[PDB]
DNA sequence: CAGTCCCTGTTCGGGCGCCG
DNA sequence: TGGTCGGCGCCCGAACAGGGACTG
């Protein structure tokens, strides 16, 4: 039986994923199980015991109003341990041309991986445990035989046979740039919605009769300008109204080593009343139209170093007011942006912060070919309590939690 | 007897060998029983004798049980475990009466000689080597090894549990309609059949189990309502924790206090509002669990208070999914909180508390949301649903704190419940300078290796002050300073700072902190009817800024 | 730059409780 | 005399961890 289960190993001196599974929902377990049921009946997974000390959290999320749940796993802790099998051996050539695509389309197809038998000597890590309500029964475990969606090598190993499934439509339409991340595939082009959409539907008839299957949907991240660090636009300035735009430009300075201080630092040198109005001279008034030009001029010191991890920071402002801090180093903001709750049913803090962690990453992956390391503004407990609720990203960005006073949020406000 | 179930594969820690520790002598009493057991155990094949070819050995002992002529035979496998590979525990949490749905028919079964019915793998058996001493301290001990999961082996648990689930796998599969709460070897069969048909299925289940080597002796709760299960008492329509006796004593040692808090923590699931803060507080000065510790007033009371609650019998009900799951919570003060979940007023499912003070600078609305999570998580663990809430915090005090806080805090579907002590932000902070208000410029500092430092302010209407601080730090100053700029100011003030440490602290409107000084700032803060607080860079020579530096930099 | 303090969080282990 | 194991909970202490502020 000439198949080819590619051998793989974890980094040197690295055990496997031993991460406790977390609480689910009635609805979530009922589907999460109904799934693994079929999934075993088709040898993708196989029940396993206690003697396998490896575990990864799992859960599901209905999606797109398919009103059909999809199974997902936080292989995060694994991909970190799964050795550079995904790094220094089988990297990914940055198709930087996708930034320009008029209209790109994303479509999950990893649903093909489950036809790619995984190295058995490795399967022992894909172990995930399902729980039961009120702890009626002990954890029902399982393992992976085929390729586990949402994993590092899961896409890497398949890509080879992938590219070869692409040649017919990827060479009869080389104008388009086709990128594959984790499970989702990206097809960015320039055609109009009347045409461009009718074609993604052809790339279907090609991939379904070639194996793969899949059930505003488009994107144009570049078609959206990062909102620069705007300043106030008044015609009278108070003692604080000034001391504020002062301390703001004192920090909004390391982003632009060239930004004027003294002319507006001069307007005060004595203990004055905050209410008091004291407009400016022509030099400090020209500094308002000057240090206001550095804020339309793209910062300089931005080098996308794939050698380091894409970090980010976020901000809670007001009425769906969140802001993008995509950077690789201190003040080295590669790109920044925002996100406001649309003119639809007004949701809540977390519900959005999540989309506003998903949206910001959807781009990070297109504009860079990878995902951030979000510095989160929410509380651990909180995040972990509902985050899983509002998520449809077949992947999971790494992240941390952080609490730090605003007035630093002003600069993006 | 012993089960045909598939044995389980266990290896040892890479490059590690078996135990080789001797048997620390035991009473002429335990030996008498160990020799009375193994006799049977070996006769039943649960253990095979061994000779010189077995290089390993580990000690064992015995235990009596709750009013039982029976002894439990244990093995001090501490060493082996260390050298034994490690498994993934399959026992996720614990079942809870409150998560049981009302059933037409219940039964409870306890598999006999549970572990000893599950076969240990043929290869590993070699390490479970032990030695059973002689009484006349003459004849060299007799040696054996287990052929079944040993009592006290790091792995027995997850294995048994696993082994068990697989044994019931077929029955549950062919009897989808019978709920079977299983915990270790403890079975609770819930059915909606009539006594007739249920008792019949109960036999089927039994025979099945025995046929797989699992005996279900008559220690099987039948028409036993109240059933005894997981430490409760299951009645036809309510349930309750078993007799939970506290220790009445005079002089209290430290673990003693430990047993109390533990128990009261056990009580806290149904007797509502047990409180522990002042008793747990009583256990910070980490010491000997044989060391006498004094009892405080706040403690002494908290004890007797709860001790009373435990006198009035209480109970809880079962779960009905065709009816909303509610949870209400109330403040018990000083950072503590109590709560209950019900579906029908006065007939609640479970009660509980939340006494953890997460942070050093938070308020009640922080501690309230901190609790709403505790309850959701937990709630999902039990009903796999998330409760609607009833909270003692105004429908606005919330639309304030959140739309106003810098973090995205969220609370599920919730209503208001006017039931003091309500929860409300103890004060606000003007987000717009207060006209006609003495504009103070505050700051201070102290020295690294040297003792003191200082802090002070300056008004825009002309006014000067500064104080000599002792043992302070870069922080104990900035704050110590904003403390006076309040008492030394009226209803309307306007302070400013170049620091952010003190800015964020007071940016959360905290009303409770571990640092007395902080409480003093808040304390005053509550008194003033308007206060603004902006920030401007430090050592960047800003108006009214530098003056303050110098006045203190000295 | 560093080497430092302050401070705020986290994580982890330990003890007791409850269950088997 | 005393001593085992696994699960979960509570609380406490210790060891981390990252900022911000200063010193050399
Ligand atoms: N104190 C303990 N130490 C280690 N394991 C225990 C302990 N108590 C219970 N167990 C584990 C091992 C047991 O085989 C299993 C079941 O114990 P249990 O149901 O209370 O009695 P048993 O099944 O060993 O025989 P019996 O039916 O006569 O009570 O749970
Ligand atoms: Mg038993
Ligand atoms: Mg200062």
């Amino acid at each position: 039986s000439p198949i080819e289960t590619v051998p793989v190993k974890l980094k040197p001196g690295m055990d496997g994923p031993k991460v406790k599974q977390w609480p689910l929902t009635e609805e979530k377990i009922k589907a999460l199980v109904e799934i693994c049921t079929e999934m075993e009946k088709e040898g993708k997974i196989s029940k396993i015991g206690p003697e396998n000390p490896y575990n990864t959290p799992v859960f599901a999320i209905k999606k797109k109003d398919s009103t059909k749940w999809r199974k997902l796993v936080d292989f995060r802790e694994l991909n970190k341990r799964t050795q550079d099998f995904w790094e220094v051996q089988l990297g990914i050539p940055h198709p930087a041309g996708l930034k320009k695509k008029k209209s790109v389309t994303v479509l999950d197809v990893g649903d093909a991986y489950f036809s790619v038998p995984l190295d058995e000597d490795f399967r022992k890590y894909t172990a995930f445990t399902i729980p039961s309500i009120n702890n009626e029964t002990p954890g029902i475990r399982y393992q992976y035989n085929v390729l586990p969606q949402g994993w590092k090598g899961s896409p890497a190993i398949f890509q080879s046979s992938m590219t070869k499934i692409l040649e017919p439509f990827k060479k009869q339409n080389p104008d388009i740039v086709i990128y594959q991340y984790m499970d989702d595939l990206y097809v960015g082009s320039d055609l109009e919605i009347g045409q461009h959409r009718t074609k993604i539907e052809e790339l279907r008839q090609h991939l379904l009769r070639w194996g793969l299957t899949t059930p505003g949907y488009e994107l144009h991240p570049d078609k959206w300008t990062v909102q620069p660090i705007v300043l106030p636009e008044k015609d009278s300035w108070t003692v604080n109204d000034i001391q504020k735009l002062v301390g703001k430009l004192n920090w909004a300075s390391q982003i632009y080593p060239g930004i004027k201080v003294r002319q507006l630092s001069k307007l005060l040198r004595g203990t004055k009343a905050l209410t008091e109005v004291i407009p400016l001279t022509e030099e400090a008034e020209l500094e308002l139209a000057e240090n206001r030009e550095i804020l339309k001029e793209p910062v300089h010191g931005v080098y996308y170093d794939p050698s380091k991890d894409l970090i980010a920071e976020i901000q809670k402002q007001g009425q769906g007011q969140w802001t993008y801090q995509i950077y690789q180093e201190p003040f080295k903001n590669l790109k920044t942006g925002k996100y406001a709750r649309m003119r639809g049913a007004h949701t809540n803090d977390v519900k959005q912060l999540t989309e506003a962690v998903q949206k910001i990453t959807t781009e990070s992956i297109v504009i860079w070919g990878k995902t951030p390391k979000f510095k989160l503004p929410i509380q651990k407990e909180t995040w972990e309590t509902w985050w899983t609720e509002y998520w449809q990203a077949t992947w999971i960005p790494e992240w941390e939690f952080v609490n730090t006073p605003p007035l630093v949020k002003l600069w993006y406000q | 007897p012993i089960s045909p179930i598939e044995t389980v594969p266990v290896k040892l820690k890479p490059g590690m060998d078996g135990p080789k520790v001797k048997q620390w002598p035991l009473t002429e009493e335990k030996i008498k029983a160990l020799v009375e057991i193994c006799t049977e155990m070996e006769k039943e094949g649960k253990i095979s004798k061994i000779g010189p070819e077995n290089p390993y050995n580990t000690p064992v002992f015995a235990i009596k049980r709750k009013d039982s002529t029976k002894w439990r035979k244990l093995v001090d496998f501490r060493e082996l475990n260390k050298r034994t590979q490690d498994f993934w525990e399959v026992q996720l949490g614990i079942p809870h009466p409150a998560g049981l749905k009302k059933k037409k028919s219940v039964t409870v079964l306890d598999v006999g000689d549970a572990y000893f019915s599950v076969p240990l793998d043929e290869d590993f058996r070699k390490y479970t080597a032990f030695t059973i001493p002689s009484i006349n301290n003459e004849t060299p001990g007799i040696r054996y090894q287990y052929n079944v999961l040993p009592q006290g082996w790091k792995g027995s648990p997850a294995i048994f549990q696993s082994s068990m689930t697989k044994i019931l796998e077929p029955f549950k599969k062919q009897n989808p309609d019978i709920v079977i709460y299983q915990y270790m070897d403890d079975l609770y069969v819930g059915s909606d059949l009539e006594i007739g048909q249920h008792r019949t299925k109960i036999e089927e289940l039994r025979q099945h189990l025995l046929r797989w080597g699992l005996t279900t002796p008559d220690k099987k709760h039948q028409k036993e309502p109240p059933f005894l299960w997981m430490g409760y008492e299951l009645h036809p329509d309510k349930w309750t924790v078993q007799p939970i006796v506290l220790p009445e004593k005079d002089s209290w040692t430290v673990n003693d206090i430990c047993k109390l808090v533990g128990k009261l923590n056990w009580a806290s699931q149904i007797y509502p509002g047990i409180k522990v803060r002042q008793l747990s507080k009583l256990l910070r000065g980490t010491k000997a669990l044989t060391e006498v510790i004094p009892l405080t007033e706040e403690a002494e009371l908290e004890l007797a208070e709860n001790r009373e609650i435990l006198k009035e019998p209480v109970h809880g009900v079962y779960y009905d999914p065709s009816k909303d799951l509610i949870a209400e919570i109330q403040k018990q003060g000083q950072g503590q909180w109590t709560y209950q979940i019900y579906q029908e007023p006065f007939k609640n499912l479970k009660t509980g508390k939340y006494a953890r003070m997460r942070g050093a600078h938070t308020n009640d609305v922080k501690q309230l949301t901190e609790a709403v999570q505790k309850i959701t998580t937990e709630s999902i663990v039990i009903w796999g649903k998330t409760p609607k809430f009833k909270l003692p915090i105004q429908k606005e005090t919330w639309e304030t704190w959140w739309t106003e806080y810098w973090q995205a805090t969220w609370i599920p579907e919730w209503e208001f419940v006017n039931t003091p002590p309500l929860v409300k932000l103890w004060y606000q902070l003007e987000k717009e300078p207060i006209v006609g208000a003495e504009t103070f410029y505050v700051d201070g500092a102290a020295n690294r290796e040297t003792k003191l430092g200082k802090a002070g302010y300056v008004t825009n209407k002309g006014r000067q002050k500064v104080v000599p601080l002792t043992n302070t730090t870069n922080q104990k100053t900035e704050l110590q300073a904003i403390y006076l700029a309040l008492q030394d100011s009226g209803l309307e003030v306007n302070i400013v700072t170049d620091s952010q440490y003190a800015l964020g602290i007071i940016q959360a409107q905290p009303d409770k902190s571990e640092s007395e000084l902080v409480n003093q700032i808040i304390e005053q803060l509550i008194k003033k009817e308007k206060v603004y607080l902006a920030w401007v860079p430090a050592h960047k020579g800003i108006g009214g800024n530098e003056q303050v530096d110098k006045l203190v930099s000295a």
